[PDB]
């Protein structure tokens, strides 16, 4: 439901709190096997996966787990979708 | 003058002085020119002209002699060579490579440290020699170079008033071929401002001072005018270094003076050509404009400065307003400000010129390269091979015909289309007139048109007036200037001596016009005559004052404009309009000549090179529809291969077929077979068929077309039409990809017409989503779902590890395999790089005319087809012939074109044929019809000049004067009426109709590729609205306006559901899919992604943006 | 003037700490995605370059700092820094516009939004639809004023949905994939559910 | 800068011992420090150290050998010099490939974009989400309910009630029967579904 | 033309009402802050963690 749209100034605190992760590295992916990074600009960890439901390592490939973050690379196994709508912050020196 | 030209009666009444020149002389000389070929020379000799260079031996001896820093060692090209093409037109075409022939310059070393010379041939790349239609072929397809129009050199004096103060200003802005332009100007306080550069203005008197001229030599040649008596005291300089360090300092300020770079940087950029240049046009006009150098073929192609003080006092002279001037040392001038649009200084650049731009570039960039490798390299073992990198050149010209936006795909919509895309005259592109001004000034016709360019083809979009056709008659001047031609007259007497003229030169005479009469002498019988005068405009003068002619009266017309008969009783609007659409004419399954027409028809085919013609006289050996054989009359044996169904560049269908028996003797130049539009060696964009002009029951209504369906019983109006599809299999990181017979998930009925190796059968029917080439891919995703792994274990399809991604027919197109080639890199086939395999298939189809198709006449009178009635339907003759096609009675008088009526009326005059008697002497209206017209069988063909036509009076004397038919009587009046009766209740009509026989064309827009629309299906990724264009299921757009239209009909739910259900609810539209099928309720409309994704921008932006609730 | 500048902060309850910043947002990859063509070839926006030339230049002087390098390099560094932080957020407005291969300049953040192109002027205006057909038109004489008339196949195609589920409701296909491809060759038994 | 960290790791290690001149050996560590980050970051796809190194070696083996035979060397003349063979170039030629921008404009004016046309190979397809459904409602639904315990086998070794396939033992363990029971009703059940009387209905999906 | 995103579509049934157990640990950070992060039914028991 929409009443109206407020257009605030947003601060260092809401900038950390819009992001999941933080991009500590610039490379994009990987020139081979096609994957994103560990901490790059594409990582699977901070935007979620590529694949619905599905883990980086493999460990986790199914709807019968979702929510749950894995425990060796740290993707959560959840629809590809929310790459399109979680963010990630750069810490300036 | 033709052979084979089949006998047209023509209604002309004057005489041809001069007959029609080639139709592409205006693409094949200046390519003649630029290769520089011999057979050129010998023509170019013939002029008059002693030692002349070729475009390409002009270039290079543009760089000739060569030298470094230091001049150590000199370089130096010469004499470009052509060996022969590497391979035929047909084969080049078919294996899609690049029609070229190698070209090789002979280059030349000389050393001054030592005096050792050498020389050798250098290989330059290959060069994409012109066909014999004037059109390459690049990588298996044709284009074409449009010429185009632009500004040539000169000086350019301008006048201008001012709103504010009424203070009239004037300025003489001067546009060089490379470099940086000037412009001088009298301010209204009289300050004579140059702005050099775009740099800032400074008075001209200091750029006079800063070059040689002191202070006390102004006054020697000036001394007779009040702005620089004004001028030479309101400034205050006597310093020649001061003159010139201003300038420098004003020109590149920031950088530090010095006394002698003073001089030598400007004279860098003005009086040296490796910086700034006028060309060879340039030089000429100025000469000739101000008198310089009268008559000297001095090679001079940069400024001098005598022609900068003879510009400032032309100017002055100007200012003051005297008719006329005189540089001393030159010959006496007039004084006249220049108009800007006018063909005497607007001029086209061809082919030839575009690609020697090209070429120089290459060039220039090459001997830069070659400049700075020369350093490194020693001075006793280098050559100029060594020296020499081709790389740029080749690069160049390679990328010139494949981006360049004047080299276009040619029209071959059918043989007229194309032969008016070769000599279109464009003034868009790079180096014309921007795209984005597209000034509305320019547009308008300047009476200098007449006879150089069309005034009636323009497109009707947004480039009307910018490009057009070049007339019939045209030539163009070596220095890119059209002339024409005129017949000189004498003291009252018309003479033989024809006479090219360019614009500027006709200006000085009087031009009559071409009908106005004369007598067997050539004497003007006419005391005062019709002539155009200097202004562009149109008097009447005595005879003595007369001093040229027009050639024909069709002079002024292209040859597209020239085919419409009766062009002179219809209005300029209607003219264009038919003029652009019998370009879009398809090619039928038949050809047949109109039965009334120009006598251009015949030409424009010949010259369209779409016919076969014989290159030597003597008798037809054996003859068949794949190719002919002729035997000279010298024991030689010629063979022409006739093409078959092949594709053209928009779809349409270039067949040929021959007309010739064995047996026939032929002559020189006499078509052996016929082109897709033609008939006899006649051109034929449509069908002749019976029309009768009356309302009938609305179906007709608002400029709709009603036919009969006999045209379809007979396929009078059918055509084929083949599409090409493609298929590349390449290789994947997972594994390569095959072509085979077999595919996954489908059943071996599928597989009906597929070969073992995947592509269908020749001649096997494709419906739409058949299989055209299998070819599966890899995929390797094994985790199926559990419900899949059931059903697959169920069943025998246990699994598969790869796709189905087969080639399939468009969701639209149908038809029959004619044709499928393949290329293979199992065979070193020159496939780019990244492709393994590449499959082609030719995919035919007759189209029968049907509801919403568009069909015109000549006289721009399109009209889509609303209604196809039954022959049982129409309504017929009381012989009880049906009528073909009706139209409406009122478009005729307000759309204005009145020229149908008379080309109905002449069509029924032609197709039964007409006699006169002679007993009281001839008829008072045929005093002047030629003999051969007094009678004429039936079915005949007519002849009627544009301008020369067959006035009403002629018309109506043969409507009165028809045959009858079988039965001994006549259907139609001496008033071109006949009764009708209705063909659904029966009854006559209670008035006479009038019918004839109409010549209409069958448009390329045609219904057939038109219709589309879209239930579900593929979508856009990035911005996940559906996709649209010319894939299948190609969505539509709903603009601003609807959405206005919407919100004025208060529709807000109509609205949203278009706005977030139907266009990018992502999760809406499985909703609403799933919904419809189980027929639930409609979900109501989510938040769509534009909104999201704007909000995560904005977030982007460090702008936290809320939403309250 | 700057009275109502200021007076925008006084009991607004936003500090004015909001235009300088400590860290800078990233889009989410989706709208600048790395998408793969046919024949291998990679796309990319022109915001992952910009970003990377954040990350490069901020990751050095998390160097230069640990190195205790002069006060000119860290000077420079931070510049640098400041420099390539205002490129990403909106290029062009300081001096000459960071440019990528050829000559043009890359498009930022703001250029997403502010120019011709981009939401508040094109995008949003107007969006494409489903469910649509285009084609020419003609006279029907024998209309009604709320009569028109549809051509067979398009009609087909556009009720596709509809058809399917009467043709299911009706028993002439066992579920809605069959009816599905029934309608795909268009059988004739269909005409008189599409009616 | 990237030069200035190389002066910096040049000036830990001059040694004024040997006697040699601070930019005779600060030069080698600037170029050092530079070409390792030029050829570390200049791509937006980090090709490493060790495979940038031999791109620039079939690169400059290319462009230097055109003047031998005047031509740009093929695969078997770069092989021919590189030690290595075809295969493998084109692999390397390959992995130098480089991505374009979407951003760039196409269409002769400044309005369509190279990425209008980009049609999704994910975009989900509602037939398709409504279809399974159906099947969930078809094959689980009416199907399965037609065996009671026998059909319960198949419930469990094909996971269709949880996602995880279970083993024959591992669920003949559940009941009181052996893994080799499992395996014979089974047998049983697929004798029976798989018969045409049955999959009539079932068929229609992917028939 | 088509294009790729590296990823796939799936379809399954998704619910709530049956969910496989969780394992919720959570993690002091040196900057002052917690988090919590959600496991499997493995019982495992990471002792670090790479937080938000
Ligand atoms: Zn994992």
């Amino acid at each position: 439901f929409f009443d109206e749209l407020r257009i605030g100034l947003a601060t260092a605190d809401d900038i950390r709190n819009w992001s999941y992760g933080e991009v500590k590295k610039p490379e994009t992916i990987n020139y081979r096997t096609l994957k994103p990074e560990k901490d790059g600009l594409f990582c699977e960890k901070i935007f979620g996966p590529t694949r619905d439901w599905e883990c980086y390592c493999g460990k986790y490939k199914r709807v019968r787990f979702k929510g749950i973050i894995c425990e060796r690379c740290g993707v959560e196994v959840t629809r590809a979708k929310v790459r399109r709508e979680r963010m990630g912050h750069i810490e300036l020196a | 003058s033709v052979p084979g030209a089949p006998n047209r009666v023509s209604f002309a009444k004057l005489r041809e002085p001069l007959e029609v020149p080639g139709l592409l002389d205006v693409q094949t000389d200046s390519f003649e020119w630029l290769v520089g070929s011999d057979r050129w020379r010998q023509a170019a000799i013939d002029r008059g002209e002693e030692n002349p260079v070729g475009g390409l031996e002009e270039v290079l001896a543009e760089l000739s002699p060569i030298e470094d820093f230091s001049g150590s060692m000199s370089l130096s090209f010469s004499d470009p060579r052509f060996d022969e093409v590497k391979a035929s037109v047909d084969e080049c075409k078919d294996k899609d490579m690049t029609y070229a022939a190698p070209l090789f310059v002979t280059a030349e070393f000389i050393n001054n440290n030592t005096g050792e010379i050498k020389s050798q041939t250098v290989f330059m790349g290959d060069f994409p020699m012109m066909t014999e239609k004037g059109t390459f072929i690049i990588n298996g397809t044709e284009r074409v170079v449009v010429s185009q129009l632009v500004r040539s050199p000169g000086v350019y004096f301008d006048e201008t008033i001012d709103k504010s103060t009424e203070k009239t200003l004037h300025s003489v802005k001067v546009i060089p071929g490379r470099g940086a332009w000037l412009e001088f100007d009298v301010d209204k306080r009289d300050t004579v401002g140059v702005r050099i550069d775009r740099k800032r203005r400074q008075p001209v008197t200091v750029l006079l001072k800063a070059l040689g001229w002191t202070n006390e030599q102004i006054v020697e040649r000036f001394g007779f005018s009040e702005i620089m008596m004004g001028t030479l005291e309101k400034d205050t300089t006597s310093g020649t270094d001061e003159a010139l360090l201003d300038i420098y300092r004003k020109l590149r300020p920031g950088e530090p003076p010095t006394k002698e770079s003073a001089q030598t940087l400007l004279e860098n950029l003005f009086f040296k050509e490796k910086r700034y240049d006028l060309a060879r046009v340039g030089r000429y006009k100025v000469n000739k404009k101000l008198g310089l150098n009268a008559g000297k073929p001095i090679t001079s192609s940069t400024l001098t400065e005598e022609d900068v003080v003879a510009t400032i006092e032309y100017l002055v002279r100007l200012h003051e307003g005297q008719t006329s001037m005189t540089v001393p040392g030159g010959v006496e001038v007039p004084v006249e400000v220049d108009d800007i649009d006018h063909f005497g200084n607007r001029r086209l650049r061809t082919v030839g010129e575009l690609i020697q731009n090209q070429i120089r570039v290459g060039l220039s960039r090459m001997e830069r390269v070659v400049r700075e490798r020369m350093t490194t390299q020693d001075v006793e073992a280098i050559t100029p091979q060594t020296l020499i990198n081709i790389r740029p050149v080749v690069a160049a010209i390679k990328e010139f015909f494949g981006t360049s936006q004047l080299s276009q795909f040619m029209d071959q919509n059918n043989p007229l289309s194309g032969l008016t895309h070769k000599r279109r005259l464009s003034a868009l592109g790079p180096g014309g007139l921007s795209r984005e001004r597209a000034g509305l000034e320019v547009r308008d016709v300047h009476p200098s048109h007449y006879g150089r360019m069309c005034p009636i083809e323009t497109p009707e979009g947004p480039n009307i007036g910018l490009i057009g056709s070049l007339s019939v008659y045209a030539r163009v001047n070596p220095f890119g200037f059209i002339e024409t031609p005129y017949r000189k007259v004498e003291n009252g007497v018309v003479t033989d001596q024809i006479d090219y003229l360019t614009a500027d030169e006709e200006d000085r005479h009087v031009v009559a016009q071409a009908n106005s009469p004369t007598d067997e002498n050539g004497r003007f019988t006419e005391d005062r005559v019709m002539v155009r005068k200097k202004g562009g405009e149109v008097e009447f003068v005595s005879a003595d004052q007369v001093d040229y002619m027009d050639v024909s009266p069709r002079q002024m017309v292209s040859v597209a404009t020239a085919m419409i008969p009766f062009l002179e009783h219809d209005d300029a609007n209607r003219a264009l309009m038919g003029a652009n659409m019998q370009r879009q004419a398809v090619p039928l399954v038949r050809s047949e000549a109109p039965l009334v027409g120009t006598g251009m028809e015949l030409r424009a085919a010949i010259d369209a090179g779409d016919v076969v013609v014989a290159d030597k006289t003597g008798v037809i050996e054996e003859v068949s529809a794949d190719y002919i054989t002729v035997m000279a009359d010298d024991g030689t044996r010629q063979s022409y291969r006739l093409r078959k169904f092949a594709r053209s560049n928009h779809g349409t269908c270039a067949n040929q077929r021959p007309i010739v028996d064995a047996g026939q003797r032929v002559e020189a130049g006499q078509v052996i077979a016929d082109g897709p539009c033609t008939q006899n060696g006649e051109m034929a964009l449509g069908k002749n068929l019976l029309v009768a002009i009356m309302p009938w029951e609305g179906h007709n209504y608002e400029d709709a077309i009603i036919l009969s369906n006999r045209l379809v019983e007979e396929d009078v109006l059918t055509s084929i039409h083949i599409e090409e599809h493609e298929i590349d299999a390449r290789d994947t990181k997972l594994g390569a990809e095959e072509i085979t017979r077999d595919i996954p998930n489908v059943s071996d009925e599928v597989l009906a017409d597929l070969d073992e190796r995947g592509i269908v059968r020749i001649g096997a029917e494709v419906r739409d989503g058949d299989i055209l080439v299998g070819k599966v891919t890899p995929k390797g995703e094994t985790e199926l779902t559990p419900e899949e792994r059931l059903l697959r274990a169920i069943f025998g399809e246990k699994a598969r590890e790869v796709r189905d991604t087969s080639l399939k027919v468009p969701h639209g197109e149908s038809g029959k395999v004619i044709g499928i080639r393949v290329f293979s890199r199992e065979d070193d086939d020159e496939l780019p790089a990244g492709v393994n395999e590449l499959v082609r298939v030719y995919v035919a189809q007759k189209r029968k005319i049907s509801d919403g198709d568009k069909l015109a006449g000549r006289h721009g009178n399109k009209g889509v087809i609303g209604k196809i009635l039954p022959v049982e339907d129409m309504p017929f003759l009381p012989d009880g012939t049906p009528v073909d096609i009706i139209l409406n009675t009122h478009g005729v008088p307000r759309r204005m074109n009145i020229g149908q009526i008379l080309e109905t009326h002449l069509g029924w005059v032609a197709k039964a044929g007409w006699n006169i008697d002679v007993a009281a002497g001839v008829p008072d209206w045929a005093s002047k019809l030629p003999e051969e017209l007094y009678s004429a069988p039936a079915d005949s063909t007519v002849a009627t000049p544009v301008f020369d036509g067959a006035q009403e009076g002629e018309l109506a004397g043969l409507l009165g004067s028809t045959l009858p038919n079988r039965d001994g009587e006549v259907m139609v009046d001496a008033d071109g009426k006949s009764t009708l009766f209705d063909g659904r209740s029966g009854e006559p009509f209670p008035y006479p109709v009038t019918v004839g026989y109409m010549y209409i064309l069958k448009l390329h827009h045609l219904v057939d590729d038109k219709i589309h629309a879209r239930s579900t299906g593929p979508y856009s990724m990035i911005t996940q609205q559906p996709l649209g264009g010319k894939a299948q299921f190609g969505g539509q757009r709903f603009g601003e306006m609807e959405c206005w239209a919407m919100q004025a009909y208060g529709a807000a739910y109509t609205l949203q559901e278009l706005l977030t259900i139907k266009s990018d609810d992502t999760v809406g539209r499985v909703k609403v899919y799933e919904a419809i099928v189980k027929g639930e309720n409609i979900p109501e409309p989510g938040i769509p992604e534009s909104f999201k994704v704007l909000l995560k921008e904005l977030q982007s932006l460090c702008l936290n943006v809320e939403v309250l609730s | 003037k700057r009275l109502k500048v200021v007076a925008a902060f006084q009991q607004s309850g936003n500090s004015p700490m909001g235009m300088v910043l400590d860290a800078v947002p990233v889009i989410p990859p989706e709208l600048r995605p790395m998408v793969q063509l046919d024949g291998g070839r990679f796309a990319t926006s022109d915001l992952n370059d910009l970003y990377r030339r954040v990350i490069n230049r901020n990751n050095r002087l998390k160097r230069l700092i640990d190195l205790g390098a002069p006060e000119i390099i860290v000077n420079n560094e931070k510049r640098m820094l400041q420099e390539s932080v205002d490129a990403l957020f909106d290029n062009g407005r300081r001096g000459r516009p960071v440019t990528g291969p050829g000559n043009r300049p890359l498009k930022s953040l703001s250029d997403l939004l502010k120019g011709k192109q981009g939401r508040f002027r094109q995008n949003l205006l107007g969006k494409r639809v489903d469910y649509s057909g285009r084609s020419v038109i003609v006279v029907g004489p024998q209309l009604k004023l709320h009569q028109c008339g549809l051509p067979k196949l398009m009609a087909l195609e556009l009720f596709k949905p509809f058809v399917m589920k009467r043709l299911v409701d009706l028993n002439h296909a066992q579920n809605i994939k069959s009816a599905k491809r029934m309608v795909e060759r268009q059988r004739p038994q269909v005409w008189d559910v599409l009616e | 800068q990237e030069g200035n960290l190389g002066l910096i790791r040049a000036v830990e290690k001059f040694d004024y011992t040997k006697g040699y001149k601070f930019s005779t050996y600060a030069t080698w560590w600037i170029r050092q420090a530079i070409t390792r980050a030029m050829a570390d970051q200049a791509r937006t796809i980090r090709i490493p150290v060790h495979m940038v190194e031999v791109i620039n070696k079939l690169g400059r083996i290319q462009r230097e050998l055109l003047q031998d035979l005047g031509r740009e060397p093929t695969p078997e003349e770069l092989a021919k010099e590189m030690d290595i063979t075809p295969e493998k170039v084109l692999e390397i030629q390959q992995y130098a490939r480089e991505p374009i921008s979407l951003d760039q404009t196409i269409g002769d004016e400044g309005d369509s974009q190279l990425g209008d046309f980009i049609e999704d190979s994910e975009a989900v397809v509602a037939v398709d989400a409504v279809s399974f459904t159906l099947l969930q409602d078809q094959l689980q639904s009416v199907l399965e309910t037609l065996s009671e315990r026998e059909a319960g086998v198949v419930r469990l070794r094909f996971g269709l009630t949880d996602g995880q396939p279970r083993t024959l033992d591992e669920i003949g363990q559940v009941y009181g029967v052996t893994r080799e029971r499992i395996r014979q009703i089974e047998s049983k059940t697929m004798s029976k579904l798989r018969h045409p009387s049955r999959s009539q209905v079932l068929r229609d999906y992917l028939d | 033309l088509r294009g790729s995103r590296l990823g796939a579509v799936s379809y399954e049934t998704d619910r709530n009402h049956d969910l496989a157990p969780r394992q919720v640990a959570r993690y002091r950070t040196d900057n002052g802050e917690e988090f919590d992060v959600p496991f499997a039914d493995d019982a495992e028991i990471p002792g670090t963690w790479l937080c938000r």
